[PDB]
């Protein structure tokens, strides 16, 4: 059963939502 | 060494001949025919001049770290 | 899903391949007679390990996805 | 003469007499004795 | 300290570390290192002799 | 470890006769008395006799109809496989102590002298012959030096670099 | 630029003065040793790293160091 | 003993001219100057290549490193046994007098030079570096 | 101003007294070792004389009598080759039989096993199967019997230690003095007149009186035991003239100036000979005779002592333009007072020659079933390539050695050195775009078509049935050689060579020689050619041009022409000195000289050699040459991979030796890769644990051990990386052209 492109939509947000926590992230460590 | 061995030693085991790499692997010559020479035949001809197949990836990436291990020294 | 139903005789699918710089042959090659497109053959064993430890379908899979993007957030 | 058999005394003429020899010890036993593998009589 | 005496360098880092040299000279001007010691060996420089203090010298 | 004797293994023989049966092929091309019939006759010969000779020896044969050595010397010395591995042992072990000792005497001979770099790349050969000759008995003078304490020369006199 | 460091050890011999590519190095007057002269590096700002010095010191060890730090334009040798 | 000045309008030797010479580095950053008296007319090497003729008198040869002036002014030294001066120009203008600093050749001893770079003690009693940890110092020969 | 001898009576006293002392030469060295350093150091600087005294009459006394003591070697062992012909080999019945009978002249001795290596060459004989064509040389030169074998291996070693004794003799005895080695003018006149011209004219004799009527009744089917020796020929003139019936007028045609009548011994037919696959041996006697007309006419060009002739002092300092200042001055000194850039240009020209060489023997075949014996084609062409390259780099190190040591800047004021050496930027960044440019549009050829083919696009490839380069110029080359005969050459019946096109010769049922053709994917490897050439060029020439100075490095000339660097400092200064220019230079001419034989190899045997049968030629690879040799994928698999399997299954046969060695130059080949990826420092300090450890002992040596040098661990990396690539390629190439050839 394939996934549907809803699922695929949540799932790139979720990780946009992770890069901006990874950019935090690169920016704290940085100073 | 070490993948090298495995690799032979379990390429005669799937192939169901065992004897390939008992009288083969106790000298050189033996490792670079029946080894390197023999099993990179389908490698190789991944592109020909006939044509391609799914293999074509593998040759390509196989020039290419030969390449990249060229340009190193 | 397709190998879990015959793990002996599907090869598992890594991801897809999209590249524009493809011939024809080279589509037809890596779709190898399938119907997901060109396609590269997985050789991590990850099918071997989930199918071990329980999981089975593609939203078993998608979930444990989103769960651990959650987890590196 | 002493200059001579100096010069023969140098290193790389004694390494030419003695593994000429050597090699020539090791050629005629395997000639004399061919195919020696194991310590058998 | 004598003239022609047997001694045993202490200084670490010298090449002839723990080895014997001939004392060549002791200068008398209180100069740091008065000791002059000549060695059978060269170090990596191709040099024989090196100055040495009263304490990195011991007589054997 | 499951081999069986050369004697009685089929490879082995297996292996002398398709030897053999190689070279009498080369050999049908030339006539009798000729120096390549005479040679290949020679080595037919000599194929012959390193079979039987390796049969007789009590060799170990794989499914390969090959010898295999065994190394043990507790397998070699209860089965009778000492003369591939343990007699060799001691056979190089003492010509390599022959070799060592001549070489450190030739040494310390040589380091007592008054340029004794010189005898290093101008070899003293009289003095090399007779130091030579004297390393049959080496395990004796050997011994005895490393009881007496004069084999090994002590820590405070060795250069080291800091630690 | 590059450190260069004299050490107690040097006997005044001037050789790793004459043997500077790039004039760091000069004698000044001194009395730890019989020469009554040490060595001095004043102009390090100069120094290529080359260790001509290093290589031309008697001494054992060393009595001239030079120890390569950050690089600048002199110290890269470079004519652009 | 003054520090000389350098006079711009000093001669220049014979060359023709080379591709070795000087770059965008000079207009920019800096560029040196050594300058010498010859007895006479004579062939020298270049340092950046070649062969020029420095003419009898005062000789000013603009050259884009310092290592390139010394070794010039060693080849005068040894061959020619000719004194030079070494200075560094600016691009505002500004001339620095560089050899000899004190009017004498840094490999005789003179007076008034003060030790720099010099440890009262043997290489070998340098300190550990793990003595000079999160201190701010290069290294164990900096303390 | 007057050319004469001169000589010194006895300057060297002949003893051994030098030979019990090591070093002896050098001021350094004679002292003794105090390191291991001193025993590299003495081979190393055995043959630099220049280095041991500045005396340029002892230097040009030493290269004359070295040179004597070279000819000697070299007259050892080709009388050992005619010898072991003589002796241990099957030329008699090869002579009967040339076309079914494999050459030997080497047989080993029965130990160990290795009589396997003597195989059936044929003829009755067992033997090593040789590839140096001296069997074909032998039946050109007319030699019938091992009788005349073992003449020349005797007469060779008589000559041998003629050479020997002279050696001893111009250097004990009587040693010119420096004037006479400085009258280049009369040297050239007896090296072109007397060497070259009288021998070319004495070969034309000999080929005439000896080659000719041999030959002729050899390709006639007569027996060799049969035909007349060759001074019957001598004697008896109606003997001569029952095979060229102008000898029977005598030598009344020459001396009349009716030379026409000459016309059947000496022609100008070209092509080849189709009964033996090599050139007429008419042609070459009519070819030696004009060459050494030539050389005695440009063998009295220079002045010696009856005031005609040039003055080459004149000549290069009349030679000078508005562009290049003072011109050729200043040069003859040069020449005179340097032996480095001497043999400089001398090695430069003869490395050329060399390549010319090879390139000239396979594509006119002089000898005799020389071009259906492939074996000996590869051999030759390959062994000739190597050593033209070899020379070539050795001119760049010896141009490099002049300018540090014998270069002076006040005799080259505005000369050609001089200008040379002021716009070196020029030319060294030029060159460097050159390389780059050529790189990347022939090498880039070859990715582009290696990704076409992979991506499963060969439409869009470079090749023949695709995007097409054809090398249009080198085609019209080769019609207008094939079109020769008719207009601008009327003369000459045939081209020179059947590369250039027409007719198959056949000998045999197997290719001699045939057309050529040239299409996209020789198009690429001669710009794959030009591209490593180019920088093969631009490695030695950085190196002489800034063997003195640089931007980095002022005063490099002070620190010599072999030195590892100047320290860590101005970033790092390793491999600055001209003398590693010429270690990476060895580099570049191995990879340029092996894709040259590589070229060579698959070339021919895809599209020359092979068999021709009733239909057509079946090559021997099938002319798979202009279908996958456009790929870097195609040159592994079908070259590399497929022709290495005679090599690798030679085990067992007469051919394993080769197998052997094709491992063993393998393993020679990476043995080297620790010396050139490796620094000396990390071996003198394993070496300080190693010397604890016989310290303990008491055996540790008084000669103390060391690393090897710099210089010296970049010597042994190439030395060993050059020896295994080359025997590699020479194990491989053998096994594989001898089994299938
Ligand atoms: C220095 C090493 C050396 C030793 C210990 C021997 C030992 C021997 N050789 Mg040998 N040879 C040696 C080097 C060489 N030999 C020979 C050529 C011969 C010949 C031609 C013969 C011997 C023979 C002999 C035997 C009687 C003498 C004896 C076993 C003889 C033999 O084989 O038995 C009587 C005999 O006929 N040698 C050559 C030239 C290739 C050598 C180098
Ligand atoms: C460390 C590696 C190594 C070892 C243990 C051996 C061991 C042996 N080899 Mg092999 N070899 C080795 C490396 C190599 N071999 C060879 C090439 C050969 C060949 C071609 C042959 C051997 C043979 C032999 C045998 C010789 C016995 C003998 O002569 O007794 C003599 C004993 C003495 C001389 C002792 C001294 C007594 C004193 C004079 C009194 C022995 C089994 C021979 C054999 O027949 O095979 C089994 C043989 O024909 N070796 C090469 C390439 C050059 C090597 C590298
Ligand atoms: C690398 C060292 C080494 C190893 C791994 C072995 C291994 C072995 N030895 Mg051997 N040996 C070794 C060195 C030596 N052994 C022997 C003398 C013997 C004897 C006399 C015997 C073995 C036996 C054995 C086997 C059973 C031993 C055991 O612990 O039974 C629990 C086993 C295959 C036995 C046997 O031969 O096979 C079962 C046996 O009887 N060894 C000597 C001489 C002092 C050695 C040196
Ligand atoms: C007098 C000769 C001599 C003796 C008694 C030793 C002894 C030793 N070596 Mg040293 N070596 C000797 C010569 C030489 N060695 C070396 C290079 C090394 C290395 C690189 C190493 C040793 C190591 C060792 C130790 C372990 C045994 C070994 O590894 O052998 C191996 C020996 C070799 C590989 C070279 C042997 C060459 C030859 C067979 C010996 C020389 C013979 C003499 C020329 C004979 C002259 C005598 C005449 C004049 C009467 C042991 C202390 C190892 C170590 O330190 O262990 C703790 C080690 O890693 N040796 C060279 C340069 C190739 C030599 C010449
Ligand atoms: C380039 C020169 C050259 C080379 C590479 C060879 C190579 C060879 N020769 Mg030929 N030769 C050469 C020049 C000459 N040879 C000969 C006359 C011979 C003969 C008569 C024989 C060889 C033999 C051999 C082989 C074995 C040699 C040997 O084992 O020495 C042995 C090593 C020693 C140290 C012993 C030397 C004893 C000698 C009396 C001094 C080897 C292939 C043999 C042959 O080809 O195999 C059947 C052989 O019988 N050579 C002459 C005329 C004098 C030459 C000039
Ligand atoms: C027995 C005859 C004989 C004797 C006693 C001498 C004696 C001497 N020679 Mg004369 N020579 C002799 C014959 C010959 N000489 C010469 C040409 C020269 C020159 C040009 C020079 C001497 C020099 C010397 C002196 C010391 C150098 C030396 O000999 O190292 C011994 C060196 C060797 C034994 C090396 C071996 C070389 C040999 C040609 C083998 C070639 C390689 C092999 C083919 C192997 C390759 C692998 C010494 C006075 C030198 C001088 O006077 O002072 C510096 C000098 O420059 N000789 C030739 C022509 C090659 C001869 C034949
Ligand atoms: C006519 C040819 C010719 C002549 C007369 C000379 C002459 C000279 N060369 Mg030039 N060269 C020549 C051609 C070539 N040169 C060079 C590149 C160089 C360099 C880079 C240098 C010279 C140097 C020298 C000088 C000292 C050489 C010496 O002492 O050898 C000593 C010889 C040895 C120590 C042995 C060399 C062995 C060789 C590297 C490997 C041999 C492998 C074997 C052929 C095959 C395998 C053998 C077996 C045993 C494994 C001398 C002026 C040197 C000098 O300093 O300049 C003044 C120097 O640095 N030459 C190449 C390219 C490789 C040539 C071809
Ligand atoms: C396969 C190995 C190898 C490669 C690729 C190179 C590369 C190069 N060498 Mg080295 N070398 C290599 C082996 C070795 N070289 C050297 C030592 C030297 C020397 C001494 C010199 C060179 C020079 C050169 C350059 C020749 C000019 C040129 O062709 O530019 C074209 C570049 C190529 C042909 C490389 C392949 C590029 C490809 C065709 C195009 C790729 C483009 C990409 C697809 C685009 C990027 C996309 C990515 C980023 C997403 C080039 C940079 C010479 C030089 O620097 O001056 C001109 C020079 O003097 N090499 C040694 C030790 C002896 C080697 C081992
Ligand atoms: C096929 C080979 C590749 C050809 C193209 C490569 C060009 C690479 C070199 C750059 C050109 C630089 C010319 C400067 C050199 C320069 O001084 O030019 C002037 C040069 C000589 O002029 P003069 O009349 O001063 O010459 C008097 C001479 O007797 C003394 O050298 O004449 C040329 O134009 C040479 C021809 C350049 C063409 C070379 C082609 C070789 C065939
Ligand atoms: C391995 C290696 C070494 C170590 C190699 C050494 C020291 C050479 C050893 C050669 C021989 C084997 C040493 C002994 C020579 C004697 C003359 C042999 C006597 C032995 C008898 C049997 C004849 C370096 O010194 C080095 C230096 C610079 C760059 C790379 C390297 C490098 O790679
Ligand atoms: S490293 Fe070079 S430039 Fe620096 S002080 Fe030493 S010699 Fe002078
Ligand atoms: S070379 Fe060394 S010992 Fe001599 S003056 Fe310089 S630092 Fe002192
Ligand atoms: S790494 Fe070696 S070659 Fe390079 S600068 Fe340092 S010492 Fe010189």
């Amino acid at each position: 059963m394939p996934l549907s492109d809803s699922q695929i939509f949540i799932a790139l947000f979720i990780a946009l939502l992770t890069g901006i926590l990874a950019v935090r992230l690169g920016l704290e460590l940085y100073s | 060494w070490v993948t090298f061995y495995f690799h032979w030693k379990h390429l005669g085991i799937w192939q169901g001949n065992v004897n390939q790499f008992n009288e083969s692997s106790t000298y050189l010559m033996g490792w670079l025919r029946d080894y390197l020479w023999l099993n990179s035949s389908q490698l190789i001809n991944g592109y020909n001049p006939f044509g391609m197949n799914s293999l074509s990836v593998w040759a390509w990436m196989f020039l290419f770290g030969h390449l990249i291990y060229a340009t190193g020294f | 899903p397709q190998w879990v139903q015959d793990p002996l005789h599907v090869r598992p699918i890594a991801h897809a391949i999209w590249d524009p710089h493809f011939g024809q042959p080279a589509v037809e090659a890596f779709t190898r007679g399938g119907a997901q497109g060109p396609v590269n053959i997985a050789t991590s064993g990850v099918y071997q390990w989930w199918y071990t430890i329980g999981l089975r379908t593609n939203q078993d899979l998608f979930q444990g996805s989103v769960f651990l993007t959650i987890l590196s957030g | 003469m002493k200059n001579f058999t100096t010069y023969l005394s140098t290193a790389p003429v004694v390494a030419l007499i003695w593994f000429t020899f050597t090699a020539g010890l090791l050629i005629e036993i395997n000639r004399f004795f061919p195919d020696p593998l194991v310590f058998s009589f | 300290r004598l003239w022609c005496v047997q001694v045993k360098v202490l200084r670490p880092e010298s090449y002839w570390f723990n080895e014997v040299g001939k004392v060549v000279s002791v200068d008398q001007s209180g100069i740091r290192y008065p000791v002059v010691v000549r060695f059978p060996t060269v170090n990596y420089a191709g040099v024989s002799t090196n100055n040495y203090s009263l304490e990195e010298v011991q007589e054997v | 470890s499951g081999l069986t004797p050369c004697s009685e293994s089929k490879g082995f023989a297996k292996r002398q006769k398709n030897e053999i049966k190689a070279l009498t092929k080369r050999l049908k091309q030339y006539e009798e008395g000729s120096a390549p019939s005479l040679a290949l006759k020679a080595t037919i010969e000599r194929t012959e006799k390193r079979f039987a000779n390796y049969g007789n020896a009590g060799l170990l044969c794989g499914t390969d109809g090959l010898p295999h050595l065994i190394s043990d010397p507790g397998l070699a010395l209860r089965f009778g496989h000492a003369g591939e591995t343990l007699i060799p042992t001691v056979g190089f072990l003492y010509i390599a102590g022959w070799i060592g000792t001549a070489g450190r005497d030739y040494l310390i001979a040589s380091k007592g002298e008054a340029k004794p770099r010189e005898k290093e790349y101008i070899i003293d050969v009289p003095l090399a012959l007779k130091i030579s000759a004297q390393g049959a008995g080496w395990p004796f003078r050997v011994i005895r030096e490393l009881q007496k304490g004069t084999l090994l020369e002590k820590d405070s006199n060795i250069t080291v670099s800091p630690r | 630029s590059h450190a260069v460091k004299i050490y107690d050890t040097c006997i005044g011999c001037t050789q790793c003065v004459r043997a500077c590519p790039t004039d760091v190095l000069e004698m000044v007057p001194w009395d730890g040793c019989k020469a009554s002269q040490i060595a001095s590096a004043p102009r390090t700002e100069d120094c290529v790293g080359c260790k001509r010095c290093e290589s031309a010191c008697p001494t054992d060890f060393l009595s001239v160091r030079v120890y390569l730090g950050s690089e600048t334009t002199r110290s890269m040798g470079l004519a652009y | 003993w003054k520090p000389p000045t350098l006079d711009p309008s000093t001669p220049s030797p014979i060359f023709g001219g080379s591709t070795g010479g000087l770059l965008r580095k000079a207009q920019i950053e800096e560029f040196y100057v050594i300058t010498w008296d010859a007895k006479k007319e004579q062939v020298f090497e270049m340092p950046t290549g070649g062969a020029a003729i420095m003419r009898s008198g005062p000789n000013l040869l603009k050259l884009a490193r310092k290592e390139q002036c010394l070794a010039l002014l060693t080849q005068l030294r040894n061959k020619f046994k000719t004194d030079g001066q070494i200075y560094r120009v600016f691009p505002d203008g500004e001339v620095q007098y560089l050899h000899p600093k004190d009017g004498v050749y840094p490999e005789k001893v003179n007076a008034g030079r003060t030790a720099v770079g010099a440890k009262d003690r043997s290489i070998g009693k340098n300190t550990n570096p793990v003595a000079v940890k999160f201190t701010g110092k290069l290294g164990t020969y900096d303390v | 101003k007057k050319v004469k001898i001169v000589v010194d009576g006895n300057p060297v006293e002949t003893s051994f007294e030098r030979w019990a002392k090591p070093g002896h030469f050098s001021r350094t060295l004679s002292k003794g070792p105090s390191t291991t350093t001193w025993i590299w150091n003495l081979h190393a600087d055995a043959h630099d004389f220049d280095s041991h005294t500045s005396d340029l009459e002892e230097i040009s006394r030493k290269v004359f009598s070295a040179h004597f003591g070279q000819l000697g070697i070299i007259l050892i062992w080709l009388s050992g080759m005619y010898f072991h012909g003589a002796r241990f080999s099957n030329y008699e019945a090869w002579l009967s039989d040339p076309i079914h009978i494999k050459p030997s002249a080497q047989v080993v001795w029965p130990v160990v096993g290795q009589e396997i290596l003597n195989g059936d060459v044929g003829g009755g004989f067992q033997g090593v199967q040789i590839t140096s064509g001296f069997f074909q040389l032998w039946r050109a030169s007319g030699i019938t019997s091992e009788l005349q074998l073992y003449s020349t291996a005797i007469g060779g070693l008589v000559l041998a230690a003629a050479m020997f004794f002279a050696g001893w003799f111009h250097y004990h005895k009587a040693a010119p003095k420096l004037e006479w080695f400085q009258n280049v003018e009369s040297m050239l006149n007896h090296h072109l007149a007397g060497l070259l011209g009288l021998g070319s004219l004495a070969w034309a004799g000999h080929q005439i009186h000896v080659s000719l009527p041999i030959n002729k009744l050899l390709d006639a089917g007569v027996d060799p035991k049969e035909i007349p020796l060759p001074h019957e020929f001598i004697l008896n003139r109606d003997l001569m003239a029952q095979l060229y019936p102008s000898f029977s007028k005598g030598l009344a045609p020459f001396f009349t100036i009716n030379w026409s009548e000459y016309s059947d011994f000496l022609t100008f037919q070209g092509g080849l000979n189709p009964v033996t696959g090599g050139l007429w041996l008419s042609d070459q006697a009519h070819h030696h005779l004009a060459i050494a007309v030539l050389f005695l006419v440009a063998g009295h060009q220079y002045r010696t002592n009856w005031g005609i002739g040039h003055s080459i002092k004149e000549i290069l300092e009349a030679h000078k333009g508005p562009f290049t200042g003072e011109g050729h001055k200043g040069l003859y000194e040069i020449l005179t007072t340097s032996w480095h850039a001497q043999l400089a240009i001398n090695l430069a020209l003869f490395g050329s020659l060399s390549i010319i060489v090879a390139h000239h023997m396979y594509s006119m075949p002089p000898y005799p079933y020389l071009a259906t014996d492939y074996g000996t084609q590869l051999s030759i062409f390959t062994h000739h390539t190597w050593i033209g390259g070899f020379c070539i780099v050795g001119a760049g190190a010896h141009a490099a050695i002049f300018m540090v040591r014998d270069y002076d800047p006040t005799n080259n004021y505005n000369n050609l050195l001089d200008r040379v050496i002021r716009h070196r930027d020029a030319i060294v960044s030029h060159l460097n775009w050159v390389c780059i440019f050529l790189g990347f549009h022939s090498f880039g050829l070859y990715i582009h078509n290696d990704t076409m083919s992979a991506l499963g696009r060969p439409q869009d490839m470079f090749s023949d049935t695709a995007i097409q380069l054809q090398p249009v110029f080198a085609q019209w080359i080769q019609n207008t050689h094939l079109s020769a005969p008719q207009f601008t050459a009327p003369n000459a019946l045939a081209p020179t060579s059947p590369v250039w096109g027409g007719d198959v010769v056949a000998v045999g049922g197997k290719v001699a020689a045939m057309p050529i053709t040239l299409g996209t994917a020789d198009f690429m490897v001669h710009h794959i050619h030009a591209f490593t050439i180019h920088v093969t060029v631009l490695i030695l020439l950085k190196g002489v041009l800034y063997a003195r100075s640089s931007r980095l490095i002022p005063d490099k000339a002070n620190l010599g022409f072999r030195f590892p660097c100047d320290g860590p400092g101005r970033g790092g200064t390793c491999q600055v000195s001209a003398w590693d220019h010429v270690f990476l230079g060895l580099f570049w001419m191995y990879n340029s000289l092996s894709i040259a034989i590589f070229h060579f190899s698959w070339k021919m045997q895809s599209d020359v050699w092979g068999t021709v049968n009733s239909t057509g030629v079946s090559h021997i690879t099938g002319g798979n040459f202009s279908q996958s040799a456009n790929t870097i994928n195609g040159w592994l698999r079908d070259f590399l991979w497929a022709q290495s399997s005679q090599v690798i299954q030679s085990y067992g046969s007469a051919l394993s030796a080769y197998g052997l060695i094709f491992l063993g130059a393998h393993f020679i080949w990476a043995f080297s890769l620790m010396f050139l990826f490796s620094g000396r420092g990390y071996w003198q300090e394993l070496i300080e644990s190693i010397v604890w450890a016989h310290n303990k002992l008491k055996v540790a040596p008084s000669i103390q051990p060391r690393a090897l040098s710099i210089t010296q661990g970049r010597a042994v990396g190439v030395a060993h990386y050059l020896l295994g690539g080359i025997a590699t390629t020479w194990s491989f190439f053998l096994a594989r052209i001898i089994a299938v050839g």
